[PDB]
């Protein structure tokens, strides 16, 4: 019986769960911060 | 009267309270030029900010201010 | 314990690669606990099992 590993080297990363969580958190925080800043800049521009 | 060049208005705005719950709030505040801090590295997270602003507006016409200052 | 050996009872440690290997430190702690239990006896007061 054979065990083919088609994992793409994903096992070699330390704490893959934490790394993946931090990637998602970084992308999410960037998206929300950019969206909020754009909305507030738009509201300030419209008010002015 | 249409002599808006001689009109001005100084108003003590009501005190405003803002609870900084997340880093999104901090980013929004730092995106504002008017929002300035003596200590730029001040940790605003989990902190309540109170704003006591006064607005001085000089009028260009009935609707549009000729100049707006808020300090 | 002899050098470069695996005791019959040991504790393993998970390596960064994700696989469990014999660990001298944890195994020593467990064997020392076993010796204390064998000689002095081990209490389980206030232990709800």
């Amino acid at each position: 019986p054979v065990m083919a590993d088609l994992n793409g080297g994903l096992q070699f990363v330390p704490e893959l769960k934490e790394f993946t969580a931090k990637l998602r958190k970084e992308l999410v925080e960037t998206s929300e911060v950019r969206k909020a800043v754009s909305i507030e800049t738009a509201l300030e521009h419209k008010v002015v | 009267y249409t002599d808006f060049e001689n009109t001005f208005q100084k108003t003590v705005e009501p005190v405003y309270q803002m609870h900084i719950k997340t880093s999104k709030d901090i980013a929004v505040l730092r995106s504002k030029e008017w929002f300035q801090l003596d200590d730029e590295d001040f940790d605003l997270l989990n902190k309540t900010l109170t704003f006591e602003t006064e607005t001085e507006v000089t009028f260009k016409n009935a609707n549009i201010f000729s100049s707006v200052k808020c300090f | 314990i002899p050098r470069e050996t695996i005791p019959f009872l040991h504790l393993r440690k998970k390596t960064p690669a994700g696989d469990w290997k014999y660990d001298r430190q944890l195994s020593s702690l467990f064997l020392d606990g076993l010796e204390k239990a064998a000689f002095n006896g081990v209490t389980f007061k206030d232990k709800y099992v």
